[PDB]
RNA sequence: AGCGGAGAGGUA
């Protein structure tokens, strides 16, 4: 019945019109399908997904970037790709992934000064959040320390 | 303010500055790879197609994140190790992970084929340059068997 | 309304004299293909040049044949004739010959000079002979023409490759000007047959197409 | 998690024995995939027997694997990480190739993590929920046989653990089978 | 093909070789024009009898 | 800076060495003024400065008095981050 | 102590 | 190799471990390997599979 | 409208409340972009309770997923309508059919990689016709809290801003209906006793179309309120 | 330009101490007042550093020579 | 080489037409075909609308009491309204009409250079017995597609998108001709489709003017 | 600078 409907129009029974490129200006061999497909735009627009952050606000209980976009926050550099950095030999990449760019407030002040001066160097210090964990386990009935 | 001077400044500073792209289900170690940016009119990351097969990432709406190595050791770790030219063979097996996936192999399997009777059957040609001169002329078939000279 | 970002060539970067690679920037969006295709079809299909069309052999009257003292074949020897690089004076066509005996590669240095017929490669191998009693003798005819003609559309008959060019590829890419959005950086890559430079080989094709719009110029 | 290639050699001679697997039909993983890119335990004793095909510590890249292939090497003992005598680590000459770099592993790139990701990644692509009829023509070898010839001349085996191998024309195993207790063999 | 190119020529010609594969692959997959249509899938006429 | 981590049970002597005061009262916040109480869970005089280098009574609003505790409500003027580890 | 940091702990364990 | 890293003891010998005690194979292998530095006999281990 | 429909579309468009269905059949007295007034047929007409059916359409207002719920009339003046038929083409409805997206001329061929995995190349003719251009609505809020150091204010007295930020307000500190703003502009100047004006979220553009102000009973009403 | 770090590995067989030699060198070219020992293309310090590793005029040994020898310049200027 | 000329303009309708070229050497039919098609769609002078300023409208997303369609649908209708102007490079047009009926383009005040090419084009339906629209319509020249976002101030001046192009569809079919005693010569048949504001001789002449300028980028004029 | 927990839907 679709073939008969095409036979009512002038359009060929095969359904596939030969086409010409706009660049070459010459025929695509083996003629191709055209038609009218009924298509939809979905509301996953890019400007509701495109997002970036250099340095914005920091969270309160952990000096870490916030989560989300409506709060102008970073991305979560999750656990599995910490394993993937372990899989490469990248140590200094990781060591700035979760110390300078992430947690230690002194180290990222030093980093921010060094980039705006023109030095590329990191000073690790200590993750704040690990020290928070140390005060949590220490806030139970547990003596936990660091050695020399 | 977005002045027309700082686009030139950014074109200075992103001359050789690799970035670390990640896809969220970061299963095996090819999930973060380094690249070099080339700036784009638009709002979406353009991504090289071969790398899609490593990222397990079709273009149905997948979202990838970018990270930036700040310190200099991290840039050298990016370009030395995590640059995409390094990762051509999986750590799982010695097979290539830069496999041409789906359109390009259709272009080849249409290219290197042979039908028995079409334009320019059985003629002789001094090399491949006359072959491409035949095909761009539209005087010979794309797939018709020809004796040529090769070196 | 009419003001256009007119390009000019930013370099003629080159490998050796039968080949070069020409870049153009900044063309308006869409104009990159409409010149890279237009200059392709003119060069690849319509260039005035001289090549070899018909050749007869001293004791061979058929394409499927051989000759004694000849390492190669006769079906093979036509391909060596297609790579010959000939420039001819204002005559339309003329015949030449090659007559020689002896062991070794009878090259294009052993073509008769015939005055204005100048060859860019006397080093060019025509065929090998391997006996002292092996003699070569053939009648080669050059001809001037206006584009590639195969033999089936056309004594041995040769594919008439009159064109000086051998490969042309435009590679349209992006280029930026300080606030403009996207522009065509057109990159031509091109090999010749050595009969002409790659530079002014473009400048004939520009000359041909400009004459094709001569009724349409509107004075500027 | 913990496992860093930290020494260059253990300097020992243990290892495991790679043979190409034969599930009971055709060979389903050949020798030159399991062996490929691993450091030998001791030398390869060629079946020109007392001929030394490769030495005792050489990495078996493709040339040496082709020389193993032409001389039909049956079973290859090889240095493995399970028997590597490294303390707190894995030596280089018991691991072999990185499989992304065409040489020996560098000292450090932690194969524990690349191991565990490279194992667990295709788990997204897995699934979740008579007699003996020989095939080809070769010689018959039996393994750990305790048998008797019956009244008619067929062989029967009084040991469960006897394995029926079809050796080829050359000398490697190309079929393998289980022969139960008191089974009427034809050959 | 790519694997033998890396085993024989090393890394750089293998990489830029793979790029040239990809660009010519879309050039000739593009210029070829391999579509799909309802006439392209062929019912065997002998299906009905085996049914 | 430091090598290995050791962990152990908590002596009450170690607990009192860690601490800086017995918290006694269950109310924390005044929520009428935004100050917290005398010795609540949020405590200025045990844990330290609410805002930067100021006492809760507001005596030493200058950086010059850094280190000495106050007498009006007894808050050791230091960084406010010192309320994070005490 | 994996890659580049394995060279670093070569240094640090080499010192103590 | 990470599975069978732990082990137990059949006889302690001149070492210090309890006999029915579990300890990792690396630490006990360096334990009796340095008791090989003296003439004394170390332990007879037994590997486990966790 | 879709070409290749399924017959359910009329029922789906009628059943959801996105359209306006003439509950009594009659003739158009009046049609406008705001309202539709229908003279009632005399046989469906009640004896008492004289009446004509008066429909108020919904113009541009907020959805719950920030889209553009909108009703457009589909009839001309002086037109017979039947009881049970729609009048206002609502959002994504075309003459009472169900019209989600738009239908286009489309071809299946790989084109230079630009449709590699599942990607879609789209001609610039589409964006020229504005036939996927859509409308969103972002309801922004800014309040007046009774806090420390007094309340925070609303008026246009703003410390240390550029004069373009001052010009885009009224005399009372509230942006006019219609001012086309970019990102970073000031919508409502809220000052903190010591500057926390409600500003446009980052990088977006658009147009103010509707201002609402609610005020607690007992507080002063300023001039724009 | 930069495509691979293959030949840098071909002169430094670790592929990890490539990063430390390169970081030591490019750190000596960004912070310290020293010119590149190779003609640049207005590149960054990174590709200049690895690019000097390509010509083999820097490895860990020459860097030991320059830290020791410039170190003795810091001794000889001390008097 | 033999050279092409304008042999004919076949004005087959008021909107569109067919020009015809003769003769062409073999291969040039596709060359000037793809070339002149791509240029005629690329860059022709146009006269699109840019700004419309309706009287009682603060923002383009409201109603207007007295017209059944929205402000926005008036903006798409005027976005498809085509005009020819000659002596200027921009112009302001005034619209005034009351009473029940369609607002056609004929009610726009026509000038000595303003030429509505299709007065049949509807704009909006007025619906009230005593009401009116009264808008000013700013129309300028231009080239290509320019959206209203990437351009460059009171609240009354609305903005719409610019669609500065006259052409609708370009088609060409090469074929042989009746050249006198000679074969392999080529009759170029171009079928352009136009809204109506560009004459075809001027169309193809401006096109080949532009492409000759782009070859003129590296060869001199002759 | 002022952003913690639930609960719901979706995205690959
Ligand atoms: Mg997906
Ligand atoms: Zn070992
Ligand atoms: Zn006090």
């Amino acid at each position: 019945e679709i073939k008969e409907l095409l036979k009512l129009g002038d359009l060929p029974t095969s359904g596939q019109i030969r086409l010409y490129d706009g660049r070459t200006g010459e025929q695509f061999e083996r003629p191709v399908t055209v038609g009218y497909m009924y298509m939809l735009k979905l509301n996953h627009l890019v400007d509701d997904k495109m997002h970036a952050r250099s340095t914005g606000s920091y969270s309160l209980v952990t000096q870490q970037p916030l989560g989300g976009k409506a709060q102008f926050g970073g991305q979560r550099f999750g656990e599995m790709e910490v394993w993937a950095l372990e899989a490469y030999g990248a140590a200094y990449t990781l060591q700035e992934m979760l110390t300078v760019k992430s947690d230690d407030v002194n180290g990222r002040t030093k980093m921010y000064k060094n980039i705006v001066d023109g030095n590329h160097q990191m000073e690790p210090g200590m993750p704040e959040s690990f020290n928070v964990l140390l005060k949590e386990i220490r806030s139970l009935g547990i003596n936990i320390e660091l050695e020399d | 303010r977005e002045e027309a001077v700082v686009w030139d400044i950014l074109d200075e500073v992103i001359r050789e500055h690799p970035v670390l792209l990640n896809r969220a289900p970061t299963l095996h170690r090819l999930g973060i790879q380094a690249f070099e940016p080339v700036l784009i009119e638009g709002k979406a990351i353009q991504l090289h197609p071969l790398v899609c097969a490593a990222y397990n990432a079709d273009f149905d709406g997948d979202q990838m994140a970018v990270h930036v190595p700040l310190t200099l050791e991290a840039q050298l770790e990016a370009r030395a190790l995590m640059m995409s030219t390094n990762n051509i063979l999986s750590p799982a097996n010695g097979e290539p992970i830069i496999v041409p996936s789906q359109d390009v192999v259709l272009g080849l399997y249409y290219m290197t084929r042979d039908c028995v009777n079409a334009k320019g059957e059985g003629m002789v040609l001094t090399g491949p340059k006359e072959a491409e001169r035949l095909y761009r002329s539209g005087l010979a078939s794309l797939h018709a068997r020809v004796k040529v000279r090769i070196t | 309304v009419t003001e256009f970002l007119k390009p000019r060539l930013v370099d003629i970067e080159q490998v050796s004299s039968t080949h070069a690679k020409v870049t153009l920037e900044p063309l308006e969006r869409g104009f990159g293909h409409t010149l890279g295709n237009a200059l392709r079809r003119i060069l690849l299909s319509s260039m005035p040049g001289c090549a070899v069309t018909e050749v007869e052999i001293d004791g061979v009257l058929h394409e499927y044949s051989t000759k004694e003292g000849v390492q190669e074949d006769i079906l093979e020897i036509l391909l060596n004739l297609k790579g010959l690089a000939v420039r001819v004076q204002g005559k339309d066509e003329v015949i030449l010959t090659l007559n020689k005996s002896g062991i070794g590669p009878v090259t294009a240095a052993d073509i008769t000079h015939d005055g204005d017929v100048e060859i860019v490669k006397p080093q060019h191998v025509i065929c090998h002979l391997t006996d002292e009693n092996a003699s070569i003798s053939m009648r080669i005819k050059v001809q001037r023409g206006r584009g590639y003609v195969p033999a089936s559309t056309r004594r041995l008959l040769v594919d008439a490759c009159y064109s000086p060019v051998e490969r042309i590829a435009y590679n349209v890419e992006a280029a930026r000007v300080e606030q403009r959005t996207d522009l065509d950086k057109l990159v031509i890559e091109m090999e010749t047959n050595g009969t002409i430079d790659p530079e002014e080989a473009i400048r004939r094709a520009a000359t041909i197409l400009a004459e094709q719009l001569e009724a349409f110029v509107d004075l500027e | 998690q913990d496992l860093v290639v930290t020494e260059d050699d253990c300097g020992t001679h243990e290892g495991i024995m790679m043979t190409p697997v034969i599930e009971g039909g055709d060979v389903k993983e050949p020798l030159r995939d399991r062996v490929l890119g691993r450091v030998t335990a001791e030398d390869v004793l060629k079946p020109g027997t007392a001929d030394i095909l490769v030495p005792r510590n050489t990495l078996l890249h493709e040339q040496w694997c082709d020389l193993l292939e032409e001389n039909s090497v049956d079973a290859v003992k090889v240095r493995s990480v399970v028997s590597c005598d490294t303390d707190f680590g894995v030596c280089a000459h018991c691991y072999g190739r990185d499989l992304a770099r065409g040489h020996i592993i560098n000292k450090g790139e932690a194969i524990g993590v690349i191991a565990a990701q490279s194992i667990g990644e295709p788990g997204t692509q897995l699934t979740m929920r008579s007699s003996i009829q020989v095939k080809n023509k070769g010689s018959i070898k039996l393994s750990n046989v305790k048998s008797v010839v019956n009244s008619s001349g067929k062989l029967v085996i009084t040991s469960r653990n006897t394995e029926l191998k079809l050796i080829d024309e050359f000398g490697r195993t190309k079929e393998s089978y289980k022969v139960p207790y008191g089974a009427v063999l034809a050959k | 093909m790519l694997n033998t190119c890396y085993r024989i020529l090393g890394l750089k010609p293998t990489v830029i070789f793979a790029d040239q594969i990809m660009y010519t692959g879309f050039a000739y997959a593009a210029r070829s024009g391999a579509s799909v249509g309802i006439d392209d899938m062929v019912i065997p006429e002998k299906k009905h009898e085996i049914i | 800076e430091f090598d290995a981590i050791k962990i152990a049970l908590a002596s009450p002597d170690m607990i009192r060495s860690w601490s800086f005061g017995e918290v006694k009262k269950p109310e924390t916040i005044n929520y009428r003024t935004f100050k917290p109480e005398r010795d609540g869970l949020f405590c200025a005089r045990i844990f330290g400065p609410v805002k930067d280098y100021e006492c809760l009574c507001g005596k030493y609003k200058r950086l010059k008095h850094r280190g000495v505790i106050c007498e009006k409500c007894g808050v050791e003027v230091t960084q406010t981050k010192v309320r994070r580890e005490r | 102590p994996a890659g580049t940091g394995y060279a670093y702990h070569q240094d640090r364990m080499r010192r103590r | 190799r990470q599975m069978l890293r732990k082990a137990t003891i059949v006889n302690a010998g001149s070492s210090d471990f309890l006999e029915g005690e579990q300890v990792e194979y690396s630490r006990v292998k360096i334990a009796n390997r340095e008791l090989e530095a003296n003439g004394k006999v170390g332990a007879t281990y037994s590997r486990d599979l966790l | 409208k879709p070409l290749v429909g399924t017959g359910m579309e009329r029922a789906v468009a009628v059943d959801s409340g996105v359209t306006a269905v003439a509950k009594r059949g009659g003739v158009v007295q009046y049609v406008d972009a705001s309202r539709i007034v229908i003279k009632v047929n005399e046989d469906e007409m009640y004896p008492g309770e004289a009446g004509i059916d008066i429909y108020n359409l919904t113009k541009y207002t907020r959805s719950n997923q920030n889209t553009c719920i909108n009703q457009m009339p589909c009839v001309s003046l002086g037109e017979p309508v039947e009881r049970g038929d729609v009048l206002a083409d609502g959002p994504s409805t075309d003459l009472g059919e169900l019209a989600l997206g738009q239908n286009m001329r489309v071809a299946f061929m790989p084109w230079n990689g630009y449709n590699f995995e599942d990607s879609i190349l789209v001609s610039e003719r589409v964006v020229q016709e504005d036939r996927f251009t859509t409308i969103h609505i972002q309801e922004l809020a800014c309040v007046s809290r009774d806090t420390k150091l007094g309340p925070e204010e609303i008026t246009a007295d703003i410390p240390n801003v550029g004069e373009a930020a001052l010009s885009k307000l009224d005399e009372s500190g509230i942006v006019y209906i219609g001012a086309e703003v970019t990102g970073g502009d000031i919508l409502v100047g809220k000052v903190t006793p010591k500057d926390s004006s409600l500003r446009v979220p980052n990088g977006v553009s658009g147009t103010v179309i509707d201002v609402q102000v609610f005020t607690r009973d007992g507080v002063e009403k300023d001039k724009r309120a | 330009a930069r495509v691979t770090v293959q030949d840098a590995v071909e002169k430094i067989g670790n592929r990890f101490d490539l990063v430390l030699v390169a970081a030591r060198r490019a750190r000596q070219m960004q912070v310290g007042g020293k010119d590149p020992l190779v003609p640049e293309e207005n590149d960054k310090t990174t590709v200049i550093a690895l690019r000097e590793i390509e010509e083999g005029l820097i490895n860990n040994q020459i860097l030991d020579v320059r830290e020791r020898q410039e170190q003795q310049e810091q001794e000889a200027a001390e008097l």
